[PDB]
């Protein structure tokens, strides 16, 4: 078996792998969480367009449990694994304390997962960021973010992938408690945020929202055009 | 020993595979491969390598594989490589069989090999499987499918696609006549033959050079039929007959 | 003894170019009966079939791996399985456990694919084969069974006086016995169709 | 070289350098001896003393590998002791399996195929050293082999290894060792080291010596400090 | 343990240089010829035979793998002894299992898979050797080339080894697919003729055939038979 | 001429060297000094411990191994404390088994085989420490030294370390002295040749000296902070 | 291609771009290092092999200096090339013929011996991992049915039966000499002979050993130098 | 190209330097031992307002008795914490008494330098930790603080600071520290000092305080005890 260290120090205490890892995510779609009051959502670009695909077969939003979902953006294949290691992970967890897992809990293990790729043999890092999104058993939501190095941390709302620098300067300026007063304007933040860099911007865009209890509800190319219009033409007007 | 690795699954500075990438331009110069979606069924079909010279003919395709039951797929790329792959296909579809006495679900057995795929660009330091595959099935859950795999380990569901030669023009091709949710059996044979007519620079198609193979539902029974040579002379003889109405 | 435990009988039987296999329909642990339609044979091919009884647990397990084994086998090949060859293959199964085997004790039935040619076999639980060009028995009344087929088996027999002996054969079989029957099912393999019945039978 | 890198590469022409660089090593070590004779074998090492803060017997570079057999080392000293456990090891195991002592070609031949055996693979180095066996019985007489970091392994009459090696054989061949007794031969050990060691480059030396033969019984042990003494007087009024 | 990294991979243009360089040294070993008549196969190689001193009977190119099921090679001869002794089990154990002889496509498929592996597993080449295989089963002849990429192919007929693109259009205008066994023995050894060099005699040539009866050795007296006339 | 020798420990140079195994011994040349020496009757050692800043405690240098032996560390601190481990458990060993102590020599020759071990193969590292070792045993007082190397050497007295050669001069100078030493006399000794390693302003204090002794009549025994001063005054010097 | 390298097509036993294995050229050439010469004849009655025999030294013990080697009772065998890389070849050739006879109840076939140290080689010539052995094996022994013997295999892997054959540094020149000879239509006579001229020596009895086996005594035989000298003397009588 | 166990010239693990680098990139880390408790403070280094605050946590409970403060890289820590956590459990288990600060400190650190690509039992540990730590808590030797580094060195300190501006921190820690100080004192020596230190102003919400005292358990600082010793400023 292949025991080569992979990921390894270099004089200034980078570790490249690990960098490099990052830029994969980088060059990945873009994503992006808002956590509002009593809803969460998550906004994915493209992938593609490809008028021949089948849509269903390559979404970037994916359930982990029934209360708890997340995006990524970087290597496709990479996110598939941790995906399913998340998912054996919550089943543990509810045989062995009878309880869903908390959102924190799921990212932990996620998070550390990653960090073991990243020192031990034979194995590159993973390849991806998430963001993991859902509801707490005291109706608190949540939005988590794990990167290839193991790091992860709690947000108000993020982005990560393609433009996730000036996705987040977006949201900085324009996450208020009045931009997450309902849900719809919550929605709305989502897909601006996305419109700031989304290559064409109309769909393009997949969106899923997540509601106390209610369960993972994805969005809809006819529901979702109402909002890009709403904005496109909000936007036109401000010049 | 750390003077001799190639170092196959580690990240190059901008986050790429390399090896990933460089099979895939060998999938990129391998025989030419397209998949195509109808309402009443799928089909594959590709250019011939083997073909001719004194070759022998033996098996009943060179490059379509039966998988199980429901399922079909073809391959571009390095052809032992596939042969370990389309192995270990049957396997994954026979372990489903028998846990749970009905058939693998086409995205399922896709995404059980792409796993595999997957592993072998993240560790064990080995090179990756030169391969990129398109699946054909029928299932219960979303009957007529098409799936596409390459050696990222990534797939996805197409309703027409390409691989292998010159595929980016078989794409356009299809982007232009491909009718979603209009097309038949019939039609899209006639797509294949066309686009299959622009993509093969080696000048005049001819039955000997291409391989048909089609995967349609019969009395609650799924069919898989590699066209033989008759009916596929046939279809180059209607699509030659059908270029001009064009001319006046 | 465990052979006994979920009784039942199968056999198969030779005729003029047609074979014949036939089973109960007992389902029961011990003394009682809980269902009276289990499934003990199960195709192999369009014109081979395997029967197999004993401990019902592993009639089935046998008949899935082995189901797995010839699958692979026929997409590998070019081409569906010979008898001769799916008997070695099961032979092979069973000897595998040869220190823990499974509790069976199957039949085979079957034409060859390309000649038609008629074939019946049996195996012990350990996969020892054994070709006859009579017929094979298994099952909790194997006497009886022995019985019936050494009196009324007779060489070159056509499908209709095949499928009448080897349903008498079974019913007057397994009537001597108290935990085979509540039904019997028989197929008839010939070159051109399969031919299944369920037989009017006690269901004492 | 070029290709000097691992012990699993050939050179162009053949050579397998990493081996020619661990004789090397031993090539710097300072000298050990070893003569047969008419009723044993006696070892000899000049032992160069590095500080005057060690004890007499530091680093001993004469071992006792069975109770009939010794060893004289030249080289890395932590790959020597390893090598003698090794033999030890193998004349251990030879006793429990075949229920005799060793002989001791059989067990030259068989601490020769291990060092043979690090000669072979990137996995590992080839030992930087040499290294001497004698014994005697009176069944098989006196035996000395000699093995060398490639693992070839050959009997001898009398043997050199280290930094002064030609300077030694040169004077070993003087003698005729074959109608000599132990007795006699130590003075001779003592003296041929006392020839080659170059007393401007290095100064102070133990000399350390060995024996076994007729005299002790087919026993491998330390040459008795009374008759050293002695050797070394005779070595050292023959030298002025 | 061993290196447990690939020693072949891929290049920037989507090669795998290691198995073209395979290829190479099966482009420069002796000459192998095989055809496949209506009623048999017939194998046949060179020896790079120098010397006198050789006992050219204590070593064969063309070997058995069964009585049904024969293989010659050009390239590296003790890669393709691995090769035959690997053969040679896998179509035993088929034999325990099914108690029928291996089809030879079987015994094909399941020799270039280990060829495969060789292009992929840890610390190793690929085989430097292109084998044919010749059989008989299904009351019919097959002849195939399996090839140091694991890639196989059946042949009506074909050559490998030197001058082995020259020894196919040879065969190209002479084969026809109702010709017989002696004929295309006759073929074979005028398809080596082509590029021999040294005058033939039946000991520095090999030749094997397969039909119904099993597959065989020429011995030496029958290939000096078929000498004459050549 | 050296770069393509020197990153792999089974690499031979061109001269017979072997750089991983040189650099190693590099980490205990620039460790803080310390010194063994011994009499008839008493094996002591003395070490010079660093601390880090001002405010950090100094590091530790003496430890125990068993009551018959205790050891002085220069070097990876990290690969002392695994080595200590090591002697700790086969002296363990030894009384479980025999019911006696370890020989302290044949305690070394195991501290060879085990250190030698990983300067063969691929990929592994010398042990980056080297150590003094004292210890009391049938055949008396002991110092012993081991190095990175896995060459072990039996001592009149010794000194590794940073600046160590000017302490192994002094023992050089006075060791005729030592085998008849009272205990004092002798460690006064250790504390004379470790004070020589010292920059001509700095002097020994209780904060930087630390003492261990084992003998005839006493268990190993590790003296730190107020216990040091009786031997320090003492002050022989200037 | 003509002498074309890339990567670590010189290091490792991975083709070369014309398909080549530099590392087994190599090890050919290394065969060549130890400066010496074999020859091996077979007639209808026995198989004879020959080599030099250089003791330069003289404080060598001289029975020890031999390379010719006993495998079993009956099958002889003359090494060439690497010393200690040949007495290994020459266990591994003991341990094949004695596990043989356990599993098989009959000795090894001389040919079969061959063939596996051969297969053996060849695995050398594949995996990257270890160098081959550069030496070269010459058997000789009785078969009962094709009669005497001789065998050699070598680094590639390659095998043969010949009528006679030699090995290291004048086998080319001793080849041609066998050659020519074997071409029309004694064989301890013909090998010192090929070897006596191919090297132009004229030998003494000690400056070569020979081994034998024959027909009539299978048993693998080594000469005494008595025994070579009245071949040698009754050669110089033409 | 070299092994992971390589000796530079100098007789250093090239990998243990670079991982010690690593920690230079670190959020500051302060701890002091006072005769009344130990205090650990840590710098929490905020990168957009969008961040949780409570998020990110630098300062962890190992036991009741032993918190640790880490700086480098984060996501090395966890292990080490872990193992920390694991380790007082079973000597509570095997003993029925709480470990020292100590022996937790040399249970983590005998993992510091168990890396390497050859011996390596799974896909053992490739790399050293990027991680330097604080153990501060309180035993039967009284409150106690020790320091560990990725070389498997630990030391008690009577003050430390680790991570990027360390050099400063523990200058500014000479001259305020004393044996005598109490560990109020303390606390607001180390939030002076972080406040100098960090590039960030300080205030309630990017940095974290915790103690453990002889009366009582570890306990982490709530906003509102923050800002109470934040107005001294
Ligand atoms: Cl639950
Ligand atoms: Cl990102
Ligand atoms: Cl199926
Ligand atoms: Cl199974
Ligand atoms: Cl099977
Ligand atoms: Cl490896
Ligand atoms: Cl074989
Ligand atoms: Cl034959
Ligand atoms: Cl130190
Ligand atoms: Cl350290
Ligand atoms: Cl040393
Ligand atoms: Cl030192
Ligand atoms: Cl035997
Ligand atoms: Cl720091
Ligand atoms: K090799
Ligand atoms: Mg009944
Ligand atoms: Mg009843």
């Amino acid at each position: 078996s292949y025991d080569r260290a992979i990921t390894v120090f270099s004089p200034d205490g980078h570790l490249f792998q690990v960098e490099y890892a990052q830029e994969a995510v980088k060059k990945g779609s873009t994503a992006v969480g808002v956590r509002g009051r009593d809803i969460v959502v998550l906004g994915v670009e493209k992938k593609s367009v490809a008028k021949l695909q089948d849509e269903r077969t390559v979404r970037k939003i994916c359930a982990l449990d029934d209360n708890v979902c997340m995006a990524f953006a970087g290597l496709t294949a990479d996110a598939r694994i941790v995906i399913n290691r998340a998912r054996v992970e919550c089943q543990s967890h509810r045989l062995t304390v009878e309880d869903p897992v908390t959102v924190e809990y799921i990212t932990r293990y996620i998070a550390s997962l990653k960090q073991r790729y990243t020192q031990s043999n034979g194995r590159r890092p993973f390849g991806i960021s998430a963001l993991i999104v859902g509801f707490d058993f005291d109706g608190t939501p949540r939005l988590y973010q794990t990167d290839p190095s193991g790091t992860y941390h709690a947000w108000k709302a993020n982005a990560i992938g393609r433009g996730a620098k000036s996705v987040r300067e977006f949201l900085e300026k324009n996450y208020t408690d009045e931009a997450i007063e309902t849900d719809d304007l919550t929605i709305k933040l989502v897909i601006k945020a996305l419109l700031e860099v989304v290559q064409s911007g109309g769909k393009n865009i997949e969106l899923a929202v997540m509601r106390r209890d209610q369960s993972l509800k994805i969005l809809n190319p006819e529901e979702i055009e109402k909002y890009v219009a709403e904005i496109e033409k909000e936007k036109e007007e401000n010049e | 020993s750390r003077r001799y690795d190639s170092r196959t699954t580690i990240f190059s500075p901008e986050g790429r595979l390399y090896q990933v990438e460089y099979a895939m331009e060998a999938i990129g110069h391998a025989g030419t491969c397209l998949g195509i979606l109808a309402n009443d069924g799928v089909l594959l079909a590709a250019e011939r390598r083997n073909i001719h010279k004194l070759l022998d003919e033996v098996f009943f395709s060179e490059k379509i594989y039966k998988l199980n039951e429901d399922m079909a797929c073809s391959v571009a790329g390095i052809t032992s490589d596939a042969n370990v792959l389309t192995n270990e296909l049957r396997l994954i579809a026979q372990r489903y069989l028998l846990q749970y006495q009905e058939p693998i679900p086409c995205e399922q057995l896709v995404t059980a090999l792409c796993d595999i795929k997957q592993a072998y660009t993240q560790f064990g330091g080995k090179r990756p499987f030169g391969v990129s595959l398109l699946y054909i099935g029928w299932d219960k859950h979303y009957g007529f499918q098409l799936y596409q795999s390459d050696p990222s380990g990534n797939y996805g569901g197409w309703k027409a696609t390409c691989i292998g030669n010159n595929s980016a023009a078989a794409v356009s091709m299809l982007k232009q006549d491909y009718k979603e949710g209009e097309m038949t059996l019939k039609s899209a044979l006639a797509l294949a033959i066309k686009v299959l007519n622009k993509t093969m620079d080696v000048s005049k198609l001819s039955a000997e050079k291409v391989e048909i193979a089609t995967l349609t539902r019969e009395n609650g029974k799924t069919v898989i039929r590699v066209l033989k040579q008759k009916e596929v002379e046939q279809l180059i003889k209607k699509h030659e007959e059908e270029e001009a109405k064009a001319e006046r | 003894s465990i052979m006994s435990y979920n009784g039942g009988a199968v056999m198969a039987m030779k005729g003029k170019n047609c074979v014949a296999i036939a089973a109960d329909r007992r389902f029961g642990i011990q003394a009682q009966m809980v269902t009276t339609d289990f499934q003990k044979i199960f195709p192999m091919g369009d014109r081979l079939y395997i029967g197999l009884a004993g401990l019902a647990t592993d009639v089935q397990t046998v008949a899935q791996r082995l189901k797995f084994r010839l699958n692979l086998y026929e997409l590998k090949e070019g081409r569906q399985i010979k008898p001769y060859t799916l008997m070695s293959m099961v032979a092979n199964l069973l000897y595998e456990k040869r220190f823990g085997p499974y509790y069976t004790e199957p039949v085979i039935a079957g034409l060859d694919p390309k000649t038609f040619k008629p074939f019946i076999c049996s195996l012990d639980l350990i996969g020892c084969p054994m070709v006859t060009d009579d017929f094979v028995v298994s099952g909790t009344c194997a006497e009886q069974m022995y019985g019936m087929c050494e009196s009324l088996w007779e060489p070159n027999m056509d499908p209709d006086h095949l499928f009448e002996t080897i349903s008498q054969a079974m019913l007057n079989a397994v009537d001597r016995d108290a935990v085979s029957g509540m039904g019997v099912i028989v197929h008839i393999i010939e070159k051109d169709k399969i031919t299944t019945r369920t037989l009017k039978a006690r269901m004492d | 070289t070029g290709y000097d890198l691992s012990a699993s590469t050939f050179s162009p022409d053949g050579r397998v350098f990493q081996v020619e660089y661990a004789m090397k090593a031993v090539e710097n070590s300072s000298t050990a001896i070893g003569i047969r004779c008419k009723d044993g074998v006696v070892f000899g090492v000049e032992k160069l003393v590095l500080s005057k803060l060690y004890e007499e017997g530091s680093n001993k570079r004469l071992f006792n590998v069975d109770r009939h057999v010794g060893m004289a080392v030249a080289g890395l000293l932590a790959d020597a002791r390893s090598l003698a456990d090794i033999a030890r090891e193998e004349a251990s195991n030879f006793r429990s399996n075949f229920g005799y002592n060793i002989p001791l070609k059989h067990l030259a031949d068989r601490v020769a195929m291990y060092v043979h055996a690090y000669t072979l693979y990137s996995a590992v180095r080839p030992f930087g050293c040499s290294f001497m066996l004698g014994s005697y019985s009176v069944n098989d007489g006196a035996q000395l082999y000699m093995i060398d970091p490639s693992g070839v392994s050959y009997g001898y009459w009398g043997c050199a290894i280290g930094k002064a090696r030609q300077a030694a054989k040169t004077e070993i061949e003087k003698l005729q060792m074959k109608e000599m007794t132990c007795r006699d031969i130590v003075k001779e050990v003592a003296k041929i080291i006392y020839i080659v060691h170059d007393e401007v480059k290095d100064k102070a030396f133990e000399l350390e010596l060995s024996w076994v033969g007729e005299l002790t019984n087919g026993r491998h042990e330390i040459v008795p400090k009374d008759i050293r003494e002695e050797a070394e007087k005779y070595a050292k009024e023959s030298l002025k | 343990r061993g290196y447990s990294f690939s020693l072949t991979t891929f290049s920037p243009s989507g090669k795998l240089v290691q198995i073209e360089y395979a290829l190479a040294a099966v482009a420069g070993g002796a000459p192998s010829v095989g055809i496949k008549a209506a009623n048999g196969v017939v194998l046949a190689t060179e020896k790079k035979q120098k010397s006198i001193l050789y006992d050219e009977r204590s070593v064969h190119k063309v070997e058995p793998i069964t009585k049904h099921i024969g293989l010659v090679y050009s390239g590296m001869g003790p890669d393709y002894r691995v090769l035959v002794h690997r053969a040679r089990k896998l179509a035993q154990q088929y034999y325990l299992v099914y108690q029928e002889p291996i089809p030879t496509a079987q015994l094909v498929q399941r020799v270039a898979s280990v060829m495969q592996e060789y292009t992929q597993s840890g610390g190793v080449r690929p085989f430097g050797v292109s084998l044919l295989i010749c059989g008989w089963n299904e009351g019919r002849p097959y002849l195939f080339q399996s090839d140091p990429s694991g890639a196989y192919f059946a042949w009506k007929a074909t050559a490998m080894g030197k001058n082995y693109v020259n020894g196919k259009t040879f065969l190209e205008k002479r084969y026809n697919e109702d010709l017989e066994l002696e004929d295309a023995i006759h073929t074979a050894i005028l398809t080596l003729k082509e590029s021999f060099e040294g005058q033939m005699t039946e000991d520095n040539i090999e030749v094997g055939i397969c039909n119904e009866a099993g597959f065989r050795r020429l011995t030496p007296t029958e290939v000096k038979d078929y000498l004459a006339a050549i | 001429f050296r770069n393509q020798y020197d990153n792999d420990v089974t690499v031979w140079s061109p001269q017979g060297r072997i750089h991983q195994i040189e650099y190693a011994m590099e980490a205990v040349k620039q460790g803080s000094a310390t010194v063994g020496l011994k009499s008839k009757t008493h094996a002591v050692l003395v070490a010079l411990k660093r601390a880090q800043s001002e405010l950090a405690a100094h590091q530790k240098k003496i430890l125990h191994v068993d009551n018959h032996i205790g050891i002085s560390i220069a070097g990876l601190t990290a690969d002392a404390r695994l080595l200590c481990n090591f002697m700790r458990q086969e002296c363990l060993d030894s009384r479980f088994v025999f019911d006696r102590p370890l020989p302290v020599s044949r305690l070394v020759s195991l501290i060879g085989s085990k250190t030698q071990i990983p300067t063969q193969r691929y990929g592994r590292r010398p042990y980056g420490v080297g150590l003094l070792i004292a210890g009391y045993d049938d055949m008396g007082p002991h110092i012993f030294q081991t190095c990175p190397s896995a060459n072990y050497f039996d001592c009149r007295a010794m000194s590794i370390g940073a600046r160590s050669q000017s302490a192994r001069t002094y023992l050089e100078r006075h060791m005729s002295e030592f085998m008849e030493c009272n205990l004092n006399e002798l460690v006064k000794h250790g504390l004379r040749a470790l004070r020589e390693t010292l920059p001509a302003e700095q002097d020994l204090t209780t904060k930087n000296v630390s003492i261990g002794i084992v003998g005839k009549d006493l268990e190993f025994t590790i003296y730190d902070d107020d216990d040091v001063s009786p031997f320090l005054e003492g002050l022989e010097e200037r | 291609s003509r002498g074309s390298s890339a990567g670590f097509d010189r290091h490792i036993t991975i083709f070369s771009p014309e398909g080549r294995l530099y590392q087994v050229e190599y090890a050919f050439k290394a065969i060549n290092q130890g400066g010496l010469t074999s020859v091996a004849v077979r007639g209808k009655d026995c198989a004879v092999i020959v080599t030099q025999k250089k003791v330069p030294d003289k404080l060598l013990d001289s029975s020890t200096v031999t390379h010719l080697f006993k495998i079993t009772e009956n099958i002889g065998c003359v090494m060439t090339g690497m010393t200690a890389d040949s007495r290994s070849q020459v266990q591994r050739a003991r341990y094949e013929a004695a596990n043989w006879k356990y599993k098989y109840g009959y000795e090894i076939p001389v040919d079969m011996l061959c063939k596996r140290i051969a297969d053996i080689s060849q695995v050398y010539t594949q995996n990257a991992e270890m160098r081959p052995l550069g030496c070269c094996m010459i058997l000789i022994g009785i078969d009962e049915e094709q009669g005497p013997q001789v065998y050699k295999c070598d680094p590639a892997g390659y095998y043969c039966g010949f009528k006679a054959t030699a090995a290291g540094v004048k086998q080319t020149e001793s080849t041609s000499f066998l050659e020519k000879k074997v071409k029309k239509k004694q064989t301890v006579e013909t090998a010192i002979t090929c070897l006596s001229t191919v090297l132009s020596i004229d030998f003494k009895p000690s400056e070569i050993e020979v081994g034998v086996v024959t027909v009539e005594n299978p048993k693998f035989r080594i000469l005494t130098e008595a025994e070579i000298d009245a071949h040698l003397v009754a050669l110089a009588e033409r | 190209d070299r092994g992971v166990n390589t000796f530079s010239p100098e007789g250093r693990l090239f990998q243990v330097e670079y991982a010690i680098e690593a920690i230079k990139l670190g959020s500051t880390a302060i701890g002091i031992q006072t005769s009344e408790g130990v205090c650990l403070a840590v710098e929490k280094r905020i990168t957009s307002p969008l961040m949780e605050p409570s998020s990110i946590e630098k300062i962890v409970e190992i036991d009741a008795h032993i918190g640790c403060a880490m700086s480098g890289l984060i996501a090395d820590a966890k292990t080490l914490i872990d193992k920390a956590r694991v380790e007082t459990q079973n000597h509570w288990f095997t003993y029925n008494e709480t470990m020292t600060v100590e022996s937790v400190t040399q249970a983590v650190s005998n993992l510091a330098l168990q890396f390497g690509e050859e011996d390596a039992d799974p896909g053992a540990m490739s790399r050293p930790f990027g991680v330097a730590l604080l153990f501060g808590g309180v035993d039967e030797k009284g409150p106690q603080l020790f320091h560990m580094d990725p070389s498997g060195t630990f030391v008690q300190c009577d003050a430390r600071a680790i991570g990027s501006a360390s050099e400063g921190a523990q200058s500014s820690l000479q001259e305020v520290y004393h044996k005598s100080m109490t560990l109020k004192e303390a606390i607001k020596s180390s939030l002076i000092i972080l406040k100098q230190v960090m590039e960030e102003k300080l205030n309630a919400t990017n940095i974290e305080l915790a103690t453990v005292q002889p009366g009582q358990n570890f306990h982490m600082f709530t906003k509102e005890e923050l800002e109470e010793v934040i107005k001294d400023i």
